[PDB]
Formats: C-alpha cells, sequence, structure tokens
C-alpha cells in the first residue's frame, strides 16, 4: 500500500523543459517532507530539492536553482518537479522519496534534523540530448573460420546510429533462444547508439538452418528481420 | 568533491564482516543524524540505517551503525552475496543548507572464481561497407570479476581514435560482458594489413586479429 508512483520522464533536447510526477499512496501525504533524488547513469545519487508538508519551506542544489521548480498538491496526492532549461548534465533517473517523519525539528533557516527518506519510487528516467530520432541500420556479422571454434561459430546482427533507447533484439521471431549474448548499447561521440547481439550455433547446422535476427526499435518505427549467413566471392 | 567521503569499493568473502566509512565535518555528521541506503543492482535505493544506528522493520540485525564524531561507520556481518549493492550516507549540511550524499562504495563479495574473457572479433560486413561506413566489433563475455582493458592497434600501432567501449555489464550466469566498437572509413580499413582487438584482464591479455583481404 505505502508506495510512490512515478512519471512524466523522456527525451527532450537542450534548453527544453518537463514536468515529473510523484503520485502517493497508502500514507497522508500532506503531512510529510518529500525530496526529489536523481542518479546520472552509472553514477552516485544527487539530491535534488525537498518540500514541506504544506509547501512553504523549499530547498534545493545550486545546480538547479532558477531553473528547477519543485512543488506539490496536497488535495491531489501528487509531489511535482518542474524542470526547466534542461542540459546535459540533467540526464538521469530521478526518484521522489519521504521523509521518515511526518514532523520536521528546524532551529533556523540553516538547521534541520535528517530523520532519512523511508520511503522511495521506483524512478522515472530523464534523457537530455540533441540527438534526433533515428532508426538503426542493422548489419549481418557472418560466422567464420575466425568465429568457430570446437564445433560451435558465432554469428550475429550490429545495430548500429540509432537513437534513443530503447532497441529489442531476437531470432528466429523467438523460437532460438539458447546461446544468445545480447551486448548492452554503446553511447557514441555523435550522439547515437550501436549494439551487437550474436548467437552460438553448431558448424554443422549452417547449411541446414537460416539465422535472422528480429531488431525492433518503437520510436522510428523499425522493424528489421536480417539474414546471416557466411560471406562469399 | 562530495562533502561526505566514502570508500569508492569494498569487499570480502561470504559470511566475513567488512565496514564503511562516512566521515565529514561539523556542518553535516558532526551535528546532526546520519542515514545509510542500499541501492541493489537495477533498483531503487532502500533505506538501511535511520539516526546512526536504528535499523527500520525488515532489515536485518547482520547491518549495524557507528558514530565516532565527525565519522560514521556501517558495518555488515555474515555477508552474503544477495548483499552486492552500493552503499550511500546522507544526511543535511548546515552549510551548504541542503540535504547530502556520499559518493557511494561498491560492496563486491567474493563469491566466485576468476574467470578469463572469451573474445570474438568481427570485421565489417560487405554491405556496411557499400554504405561507406566500416565498423570492426570486439565482444568480450564470461569475464569475473567485472573490470577490463581494451586495447586497438593497426599493423602494431595503437589507435585511439574511433573506439568506443562499454561498461562491463552483469551476465545471467553472475560473470560479465563488454563490448568494444572501433569505427573507420572503408578506406583507412582497407589500408592497414590487419587490426587486432586486445582485451586485458587481471594483467593477462587475449589478442584477436582481422583483416581485409580475409573472406
Amino acid at each position: 500500500q505505502v508506495q510512490l508512483v512515478e512519471s512524466g520522464g523522456g527525451v527532450v533536447q537542450p534548453g527544453r523543459s518537463l514536468r515529473l510526477s510523484c503520485a502517493a499512496s497508502g500514507f497522508t501525504f500532506s503531512s510529510f517532507g518529500m525530496h526529489w533524488v536523481r542518479q546520472a547513469p552509472g553514477k552516485g545519487l544527487e539530491w535534488v530539492a525537498v518540500i514541506s508538508f504544506d509547501g512553504s519551506i523549499k530547498y534545493s542544489v545550486d545546480s538547479v536553482k532558477g531553473r528547477f521548480t519543485i512543488s506539490r498538491d496536497n488535495s491531489k496526492n501528487t509531489l511535482f518537479l518542474q524542470m526547466n532549461s534542461l542540459r546535459a548534465e540533467d540526464t538521469a533517473v530521478y526518484y521522489c522519496a519521504r521523509d521518515r517523519l511526518n514532523y520536521y525539528d528546524s532551529s533556523g533557516y540553516y538547521h534541520y534534523k535528517y530523520y532519512g527518506m523511508a520511503v522511495w519510487g521506483q524512478g522515472t528516467t530523464v534523457t537530455v540530448s540533441s540527438a534526433s530520432t533515428k532508426g538503426p541500420s542493422v548489419f549481418p556479422l557472418a560466422p567464420s573460420s575466425k568465429s568457430t571454434s570446437g564445433g560451435t561459430a558465432a554469428l550475429g546482427c550490429l545495430v548500429k546510429d540509432y537513437f534513443p533507447e530503447p532497441v529489442t533484439v531476437s531470432w528466429n521471431s523467438g523460437a532460438l533462444t539458447s546461446g544468445v549474448h545480447t551486448f548492452p548499447a554503446v553511447l557514441q561521440s555523435s550522439g547515437l547508439y550501436s549494439l551487437s547481439s550474436v548467437v552460438t550455433v553448431p558448424s554443422s547446422s549452417l547449411g541446414t538452418q537460416t539465422y535472422i535476427c528480429n531488431v525492433n526499435h518503437k520510436p522510428s518505427n523499425t522493424k528489421v528481420d536480417k539474414k546471416v549467413e557466411p560471406k562469399s566471392c | 568533491q562530495s562533502v561526505l567521503t566514502q570508500p569508492p569499493s569494498v569487499s570480502a568473502a561470504p559470511g566475513q564482516k567488512v565496514t564503511i566509512s562516512c566521515s565529514g565535518s561539523s556542518s553535516n555528521i558532526g551535528n546532526n543524524y546520519v542515514s545509510w541506503y542500499q541501492q541493489l543492482p537495477g533498483t531503487a535505493p532502500k533505506l538501511l540505517i535511520y539516526d546512526n544506528n536504528k535499523r527500520p522493520s525488515g532489515i536485518p540485525d547482520r547491518f549495524s551503525g557507528s558514530k565516532s564524531g565527525t565519522s560514521t561507520t556501517l558495518g555488515i556481518t555474515g555477508l552474503q552475496t544477495g548483499d552486492e549493492a552500493d552503499y550511500y550516507c546522507g544526511t543535511w549540511d548546515s552549510r551548504l543548507s541542503a540535504v547530502v550524499f556520499g559518493g557511494g562504495t561498491k560492496l563486491t563479495v567474493l563469491g566466485q572464481p576468476k574467470a578469463n574473457p572469451t573474445v570474438t572479433l568481427f570485421p565489417p560486413s560487405s554491405e556496411e561497407l557499400q554504405a561507406n561506413k566500416a565498423t570492426l566489433v570486439c565482444l568480450i563475455s564470461d569475464f569475473y570479476p567485472g573490470a577490463v582493458t581494451v586495447a586497438w592497434k593497426a599493423d602494431g600501432s595503437p589507435v585511439k581514435a574511433g573506439v568506443e567501449t562499454t561498461k562491463p555489464s552483469k551476465q545471467s550466469n553472475n560473470k560479465y560482458a563488454a563490448s568494444s566498437y572501433l569505427s573507420l572509413t572503408p578506406e583507412q580499413w582497407k589500408s592497414h594489413r590487419s587490426y587486432s582487438c586486445q582485451v586485458t584482464h587481471e594483467g593477462s591479455t587475449v589478442e584477436k586479429t582481422v583483416a581485409p583481404t580475409e573472406c
């Protein structure tokens, strides 16, 4: 029952705005102080801002002052974060969290007792980039002497230059699951993504079987099925 | 730069105990309560400890907290494989007028033997070369612990331009995978005799090679 569900994340260019939501339930949302904490991909937790039970007291990091505006709606049990003038360094997963205790203990503008963030949401992803939506080019990684060892050949597909994430990959419309190594994407200098997916199969099966990778990229409406086979002369 | 200083990584064996330090100043730890947070891979943070040494419901007594002036510690007795996580200490800083976190601490449990990487190097496809691009794909799998260095070469000389390498990522079998890409033009791909992907792991290297004349 006690939880926080977030939404409003997405992909936007530098300078644009985004509104995040955090719907609370299982407790009196109007009693507790609420936080926003963000985490850049593969980085530490950075506290963003905090708002009091009644919205009358707010604090935030210097990084986001004048750009981000924390607010809430107690009649609707929702926390908000109006992010304006977004930069590249704002790219992160944004969590909303609740104080452990409803009552705060201040002794001035600079002093509050830290009781800890007891409840956390699952997060919502914000990706700030100047790259435009693009579908992948799918190229075959053909099997060969250099791909084969001990009667087991490797073959795959190169999913190059797409934006944004994510891309799903399968083999033979899901019929081929054993030996599938789909690697996480690499983010290039151009702002475009690339990833590879490889299947280990018997060398004897190559001539009696056709292997097709099924690359799907929903943001660009790109669905490609690429036949992978040995190269000739 | 963080105000609270944690160690970037720690490690120990299942059954052993380990400590994670968190050092601050009078403006944060010295005059306030500290809380610790566990973040399991691919999940949101969870409150571990509050008010220096208190545990919420559902958190076992293996976890414990200590305080000694400006420093704070998180003790974990009887380690388990499930305790692999990033651990953060946090509090309010009265100078910055802001809630503050430490850099974090990677706890990796000694729960597996050392494993060498399997490397597979693919050359550019004819279809890619026909589109005036060229990408060598080096794929690295089944290595432990999760840390590798990738170096590329062309006729013996190193190449830093065009290299895009990814971080290690945990496979379903608890070993790690990674990949490195080398972007080229068709012209400079054909100009060299051979290219090589050299994957180093625990000081030991595995090399693979491709050439434009091959097929």
